[PDB]
């Protein structure tokens, strides 16, 4: 005790502990097709359940990851032996940076080169297979666990946040700050933002600050906190999920949430930030911020929100105005439809507390069944609205945002060279952006390429009716598909299924990418 | 602060001394130990002393006699110096230790005759070279009257005289001449090698020949003036023992027992490139120097290099056009093929057993095709810059002029990594449908492609010699080199390359040990030692590994 | 490839020398290469609570 | 033997250090052979040595074999400094020991 | 790189040598009496000179 | 002290680290309330004399087989009509005797018992460590 | 053909989580046709080794067996319609290499191709050389 | 001009810096590893022997 080590001593290290030490990269080492593991997305096989890793090199997510994860996605949830899937990262620093910069840059680069300004097919082929990938994630028919083992900036957390278990842990960092370089929230980033109480998601994307750990639990980003060591147990353990009923195996899948930390950052602050972020308009939130800092109170509380405006209000002067208001335009759009279903619907608070409650647990009682499906339904709605909402105002801003260009540009110059540092310096009508889109069918902005009617004949975001259950080649087995036609005989429409196929298709597209960037370089002549 | 006590690490005395000469003779005596008793040290101390003046004439020792001495002379006490006993690892004492320039070179030992020491100390001053020596006749006078202040014979006289009269040696002469090969000392190397070819000193010649071949070459190498390659020729061919390797233009125009010897015959002297750092970095900078001409003009080449881009046919004829005849001939001059140290004696054998290639269709000289003439005017002005000094610079021009034939000239032009390399494991098709037009375009040197210098090991190509003769030159462990080496592996695109090859068979030759059948004990085969190839590690088989009792060294 | 003859194995020869030590195969080396051009271990929790 | 070696090595090698190239390699199996058959010749009762002598004849013919196919002129090249006969294998060789 | 690798081969057995050269060094000082006859032999060079 | 082979290589045991000991802890609480909202259920408890004296050495389960023809018989055979849960605490010593039993059975044991005798997890269907 | 003879010995372990086998680019398509038919849960490739990550089912493996057809020292070719007869009525793979690619007996069939017959995976008893 | 091209050329740049820098890494220890290694020299195996490992035990008869 005077000199010797003791277990109850603290620091007594434990010798097996250190030893038995694991590096958590090595856990998907054994996911691949050829087994190089430089796919995009990984899938390992599992019995009862699908595990799917993003495994590209930056963490960056592009149109082949895109298409990769898509197809995996709809085979798992098609497959009824895959009672439910996972969701997750193989780097060691992120889980999703989101779309990537660099193709953005060039997208817009693309669109402000030609005197029209058209649409390019490339950029609205990108941007409908994001809406289409994040309407899946967030509308998922199974019990679908994603992960945010690691820090998501950008736009790359919507993937995790808008999954039925959604869940984080310690180093689930979450920057969401795409005013940063002009560009706005995308993939259902909106919503999910919007979806928060209060002004919090509103402060978070125009401020952009960093929440780690539980807080996103207490925030409501992330629903459960389940430690990674429960993915090889899920992928061991999956074999009672078809031992067991549907509901059962749901309500197994819980024993992996854990109990967060009660820390909270911005406990004492979601007042504060509701005040301050419940206006109708930027300048309107800017003069509030303004005015708190020059409030001239010596107390305590008056120091302490004087000191936070001039940060908020120091963090704001650095981002891109029209970012910012178009960012705040959609979140609050986002919002005030929320605000309008639920007061249609005449639900009072505490009624819709308990229906949000039972997206937290799987509901054991019919008035909580009847409430999940209430929910079910809201958030259906707004998720398809905010996404919609969020194609229009991406694909205006393509088109006039040079803010977004420069933004662009001084983010991968920061990012590759440190001391490229340099802030762009930056020179509203929420309609303008919010309006309907023109197509081309036999609506006031700019013009498509005509190449896109072969795709999509309405640049307008809308759900494509999807089938849940496998595809066969056997006259019998496409019988028994509730899809099945007795009339053609066919369990899909081959005509359509074909541009779908089309659609999602890295070979198609990287060729059209290709020849559009040497047009691009040709355009440097003339 | 003497360079001795520096180099033990300490501030021990020196009481020796209380433009520095290039050999230190140290005096190491244990006075301290019998200060009453005069013991032997004191008598060789008081013959020293009586000695040395003597010996050495001037118009321990006084102030001006130890300035006039030729050599730095001073005293240790073993003793009482610590530092400076374990330093010198005297075996015993008194004893002269001789210092060339911070070297040792020769020590006398207790108990040597008047001979021996007369001869030490000539040595000495030989090497080490108001000042005077006596005569060899008068030496033994000499020597009698130090004994007997301190305090001859008919055959003592003449030796003392002889070994006095004796002039510099082979040892001597060979080891002052390899410091100032290394000192880059022109004057000297210049004398040194004279004496050493001095006609009296050819009965030296099998112990000098190499030597004074490789201060002949470095001496014309390090000529202020560009070295003159038909000179080098000569000597070059003289080291190797033949010119089969040399450029074709600077090439110069019976009984069992004997014929059966005849093959282990071999006239180059090869031990001293495989043995001595500098021979073989000066046959490489040799063969560097070769490889540019001497009326190339500076400012014609430079406008040249700035004006060629190996691939501008727009501006090609004017280039041509407006070459100047010096110019146009060095370009067409001959240049290496293989480093003159490889591929000796067989470099005449002819080589027989692709697509399409950067070089112009036809061509057969250097002005036929743009990218061989770019690539001839870096090559030059590589070279003139490696004679210059700037290595750095002539690296890059180097490494330039061989991307320009291995890769292409836009490739080369990008001056960075490949943004794609093809043909991996798994290859995206952006890269594949980015890989430009140049991409069947392949090969180097001019007649022989990289296709053909992967078939054959005895394929020749300048450029690629060119670097390989500038990193022999200077050194792997060189900063410049190891940097010019990692710039090129980059550049080329072959880093982070990982060799995937399985391991051999263990089926091995003759058999399993066996023991004869019978009384006799013998091995038919092997022995009781012997390790089957199916065993496990010897890391593996003794665990514990070597005791602490167990010899760290086991040569016997 | 059964039959490898003498006819068989002269008309099946890519190239003078099979530089197998020249091929291209993933390896874990090159990606832990790439990744220190672009791995810590820890220690299992406890959940004492 | 060492310094015979050596000097073949000199008159045959690629580079300075060049030990293992195929020409190099047969010289100094060519000078093994010789040593052992003269220690034979001497110690005609050491048969551990016959067999020694009847491997490396077998790893000399194969060094032969590989560098005629690898490189014909430098085989020819150093069959004819050897002083040893050169065996061609254009085809594969035949059943009859009288052949 | 060969070259290269060659340039460093050569320094390896250099300092190889180097070693050996000093042994023998050590050997020859030990030898007394070899020493001594190489002296004598010069001194009787010297009286047949003379 | 010793005079015997070092070992080199340590095994790990997943099956009784942190958070296979809580599922384990989670998966059998569920069970073990499932079975006690049911009433009339009774629960055998097993051990060995060495790790428990005031335990009754007979009870209704024990068989105590006296033949020789009757050796491989079970000792727990009609353990299943009286019980609904055996919880074992030496699952090494009744291998034998729990394998193929008609009731779940709740083992109670050590990662060291557990890896030397694998086996043991065809007779245990819930495990605590 | 050696190597995928091999590996063969890598796939049919029991009781292992993961197993290595040689490499070759026949047995990394061979791997493809197994992950893509669902009987291992993975593979990678790491220099001259691969590392099979096996996958089980109720304790059993996956593959329960595996049945050389095509040998280094012996092709077996079969026309379509000897093909069907052979694999008639059996849920087991039987591997194909065609100039198609290496796929499955069923893709073969379909297809109408000749294919050159390599192995049999859980094909219960079904063999004819 | 493309400030898409611009920073693809930049990051291609900074890249080739980077693998040179590695590289002349690499290139020093193993240069260091393999010279301590002729440095050193010659161990000699004092371990047990292997006369257990002379023979084999394959598998037996036929299909061995």
């Amino acid at each position: 005790v005077r000199t010797g080590f003791f277990r109850t001593d603290p620091g007594f290290i434990d010798p097996e502990d250190v030893l038995f030490a694991e590096d958590p990269v090595r856990t998907w080492s054994h996911a691949d097709g050829g087994g190089d593991l430089a796919e995009e997305v990984l899938e390992r096989s599992n019995v009862g359940m699908g595990t799917c890793i993003l495994n590209n090199a930056s963490g960056v997510l592009n149109m082949k990851g895109l298409c990769g994860l898509f197809r995996k996605l709809r085979d798992l949830e098609v497959n009824p032996l895959k009672r439910f899937v996972v969701l997750t990262s193989r780097h060691r620093h992120f889980f999703s940076t989101g779309f990537d910069l660099k193709e953005l840059l060039f997208l817009a680069e693309l669109t402000q080169k030609s005197t029209e300004k058209t649409i390019p097919l490339v950029a609205l082929w990108q941007l409908r297979n994001l809406c289409d990938v994040a309407y899946l994630v967030h509308n998922y028919t199974k019990p679908l666990i994603v992960l945010m083992n690691g820090a998501t900036a950008g736009s790359g957390a919507s993937l995790c946040c808008l999954a039925n278990r959604s869940a984080a842990y310690h180093s689930s960092s979450f920057t969401c700050d795409p005013t940063a370089y002009g560009w706005i929230p995308d993939s259902g980033m909106s919503f999910v933002l919007a979806n928060l109480r209060g002004s919090l998601g509103v402060f978070l994307a125009l401020t952009g600050h960093t929440l780690s750990g539980p807080d996103l639990i207490w925030s409501g980003l992330c629903k459960h906190w389940i430690s990674p060591e429960a993915l090889p147990f899920l992928e061991l353990t999956a074999e009672k999920q078809l031992e067991v009923s549907e509901r059962e195996a749901a309500v197994l899948l819980e024993e992996h949430f854990l109990d967060a930390p009660d820390a909270y950052s911005l406990d004492d602050w979601e007042e504060v930030i509701h005040e301050h972020f419940d206006a109708p308009t930027v300048a309107e939130v800017r003069a509030r911020l303004k005015a708190t800092a020059s409030r001239q109170s010596t107390s305590v509380e008056g120091q302490l929100h004087a000191a936070w405006a001039r940060a908020v209000l120091d963090r704001l002067a650095r981002r891109s105005p029209l970012a910012a208001d178009v960012t705040f335009a959609l979140i609050r759009t986002v919002q005030q439809l929320k605000k309008q279903i639920i007061q249609d619907a005449g639900i009072f608070r505490s009624e819709w507390h308990k229906i949000r409650r039972t997206g937290l647990s799987v509901p054991f009682t019919l008035q909580g069944d009847c409430r999940k499906q209430i929910l079910e339904a809201v958030e259906d709605r707004l998720v398809q609205e905010a996404l919609q909402l969020e194609l229009r105002a991406a694909l205006r801003l393509l088109a006039w945002s040079t803010d977004t260009i420069d933004g662009l540009r001084s983010e991968c110059a920061g990012r590759l060279n440190p001391e490229y540092a340099y802030r762009p310096q930056w020179k509203f009508h929420k309609e303008s952006y919010l309006t309907p889109l023109q197509d081309f069918f036999p609506r006031a902005g700019p013009h498509i390429s005509p190449s896109c009617a072969y795709f999509f004949p309405t640049p307008e975001f809308t759900v494509t009716p999807r089938t849940f259950f496998p595809l066969s080649a056997h006259p019998l087995i496409r019988r028994i598909h509730p899809d099945f036609d007795e009339e053609t005989g066919n369990d899909h429409n081959p005509y359509a299924m074909h541009k779908l196929q089309m659609q999602w298709n890295h070979s198609l597209f990287i060729q059209e990418r290709m020849q559009a960037l040497r047009h691009f370089r040709n355009v440097a002549n003339v | 602060s003497h360079w001795l006590a520096r180099r033990a690490r300490g501030s021990r005395l020196a009481t020796g001394r209380s433009e520095s000469k290039p050999v230190t003779v140290v005096y190491a005596h244990a006075s301290s130990m019998e200060t009453t008793r005069p013991a032997s040290s004191a008598s060789l101390s008081r013959f020293l002393s009586n000695l040395l003046p003597r010996l050495f004439l001037f118009p321990f020792l006084s102030p001006s006699q130890r300035q006039s001495l030729p050599f730095n002379f001073v005293t240790v006490d073993v003793a009482a110096e610590p530092r400076l006993g374990a330093f010198l690892a005297l075996p015993s004492v008194p004893a002269l230790v001789c210092f060339y320039r911070k070297k040792l070179y020769s020590v006398l030992a207790p108990g040597a005759s008047d001979v021996a020491l007369l001869r030490f100390l000539k040595e000495a001053a030989d090497l080490s070279e108001v000042c005077s020596r006596v005569s060899p006749e008068n030496v033994a006078e000499a020597v009698h009257g130090a004994r007997v202040a301190a305090a001859l014979t008919e055959t003592e006289a003449v030796a003392l005289e002889g070994a006095w009269a004796e002039r510099k040696d082979v040892q001597c002469l060979l080891t002052q001449l390899g410091v100032a090969m290394t000192r880059e000392q022109a004057e000297e190397v210049q004398t040194l090698k004279n004496e050493l070819v001095a006609e009296d000193r050819s009965e030296d010649a099998v112990l000098t020949g190499g030597r004074r071949l490789f201060a002949e070459l470095q001496l014309q190498l390090t000529g202020d003036s560009p070295p003159d390659r038909e000179a080098l020729s000569t000597l070059l061919s003289d080291i190797l023992g033949s010119a089969l390797s040399l450029p074709e233009s600077l090439q110069p125009p019976t009984g069992y027992a004997e014929q059966w010897a005849s093959l282990y015959q071999i006239e180059g002297y090869w031990n001293e490139l495989e043995t001595s750092p500098v021979c073989a970095r000066l046959l490489a900078k040799a063969t560097v120097a070769l490889f540019d001409h001497e009326q190339v003009n500076l400012q014609e080449l430079d406008l040249c290099i700035d004006r060629a881009s190996g691939e501008d046919d727009e501006e090609w004829p004017s280039i041509r056009a407006s070459l100047s005849e010096s110019l146009k001939t060095a370009l067409n001059a001959d240049e290496p093929v293989r480093p003159l140290d490889e591929a000796v004696h067989y470099a005449h054998l002819t080589m027989k057993n692709l697509r399409p290639s950067f070089f112009f269709l036809g061509s057969t000289a250097v002005l036929d095709c743009p990218l061989r003439t770019a690539s001839r005017l870096r090559r030059l002005k590589a070279a003139r810059l490696f004679h210059g000094g700037a290595y750095e610079e002539a690296l890059k021009f180097a490494v330039f002029a061989y991307r320009l034939e291995c890769q292409g000239p836009v490739e080369t032009r990008r001056a960075a990594a490949p943004e794609h390399v093809l043909g991996k494991w798994r290859d995206e098709e952006a890269a594949l449908l980015a890989v430009d037009s140049s991409h069947d375009k392949v090969g180097g040197n001019g007649t022989e492609d990289l296709f053909d210098q992967m078939a054959c090991a005895r394929a020749g190509w300048p450029a690629r010699t060119l670097l390989m003769a500038m990193y022999m030159a200077l050194g792997a462990k060189h900063p410049a080199v190891q940097r010019s080496r990692a710039e090129l592996e980059v550049l080329l695109g072959t880093d982070g390359f990982v060799p995937v090859v399985f391991p051999h068979t263990r089926a091995r030759a003759g058999g399993k040990p066996i023991m004869m059948r019978g009384k006799s004990g013998k091995w038919h085969w092997l022995g009781p030692y012997w390790k089957p190839p199916w065993a496990p590690s010897n890391k593996a088989r003794w665990p514990t590994g070597p005791e602490e009792w167990a010899w760290s060294d086991p040569t016997r | 490839r059964l039959h490898n003859s003498h006819q068989a194995r002269v008309l099946r020869r890519r190239h003078v020398y099979r530089d197998k030590h020249l091929d291209h195969v993933p390896t874990e080396r090159a990606r832990q290469l790439a990744e220190q051009r672009s791995r810590v271990k820890l220690e299992k929790e406890k959940f004492l609570r | 033997h060492s310094w015979r070696k050596l000097q073949l090595c000199r008159l045959l090698q690629r580079r300075p250090f060049d030990t293992g190239s195929p020409a190099v390699q047969l010289a100094c199996l060519t000078e093994k052979i010789l040593n052992v058959r003269a220690h034979l010749l001497r110690h005609f009762r050491d048969q551990q040595k016959k067999k020694v002598l009847s491997i490396w004849l077998s790893r000399r013919h194969r060094v032969m074999k590989y560098l005629y196919r690898v490189d014909f002129n430098l085989y020819k090249y150093v069959c004819q400094q050897l002083r040893i006969k050169c065996v061609r294998f254009a085809i594969p060789d035949s059943r009859d020991r009288q052949r | 790189e060969k070259k290269v690798t060659q340039s460093l081969q050569t320094a390896r057995v250099s300092r190889r040598k180097v070693a050996h050269v000093l042994w023998l060094k050590k050997l020859q000082d030990s030898s007394d009496f070899l020493q001594e006859q190489e002296e004598a032999a010069r001194g009787v060079a010297a009286l047949a000179r003379a | 002290m010793n005079f015997n082979r070092i070992p080199t290589r340590l095994s790990t045991h997943y099956v009784c680290d942190p958070y296979t000991t809580l599922m384990h802890y989670r998966r059998t609480f569920k069970f073990l309330q499932a079975l006690k909202a049911k009433p009339n259920c009774r629960a055998l408890c097993l051990g060995n004399k060495n790790q428990v004296i005031s335990w009754p050495k007979h009870f209704d389960g024990l068989t105590v087989v006296t033949s020789a023809v009757a050796a491989q018989s079970s000792i727990l055979s009609s353990a299943s009509v009286y019980y609904s849960l055996i919880i074992c605490l030496d699952p090494v010593l009744f291998a034998k005797h729990l394998y193929r039993i008609n009731v779940p059975v709740l083992g109670v044991c050590t990662p060291r018992e557990i890896h030397e005798h694998p086996e043991i997890l065809k007779v245990i269907d819930y495990l605590l460590p | 053909m050696q190597r995928a003879c091999e590996m063969v010995v890598s796939l049919l372990r029991v009781d292992a989580l993961s197993q290595r086998c040689p490499f070759h680019v026949l047995n990394v398509q061979i791997l493809d046709l197994l992950q893509r038919e669902g009987l291992i849960r993975g593979f990678k490739v790491d220099g001259t080794k691969i590392d099979i990550l096996l996958k089980h089912y109720k304790g059993a493996p996956v593959i329960r067996n595996i049945r050389v057809v095509s040998k280094p020292s012996r092709d077996i070719w079969l026309t379509p319609h000897e093909l069907k007869f052979r694999t008639r009525f059996n849920t087991g793979l039987w591997i194909m290499q065609t100039s198609c690619g290496v796929i499955s007996h069923r893709d073969c069939l379909r297809m109408g191709i000749g294919g050159k017959m390599l192995m049999a995976i859980n094909n219960g008893y079904q063999h004819f050389c | 001009e493309s400030f898409f091209l611009s920073l693809c050329e930049l990051e291609q740049k900074k890249r080739t810096e980077r693998a040179i820098q590695h590289s002349q890494d690499l290139w020093k220890k193993r240069t260091a590893a393999k010279d301590a290694h002729s440095e050193k020299t010659p161990e000699l195996y004092d371990g047990p022997f292997w006369l257990k490992f002379w023979r084999r035990k394959k598998r037996p008869g036929a299909r061995g």
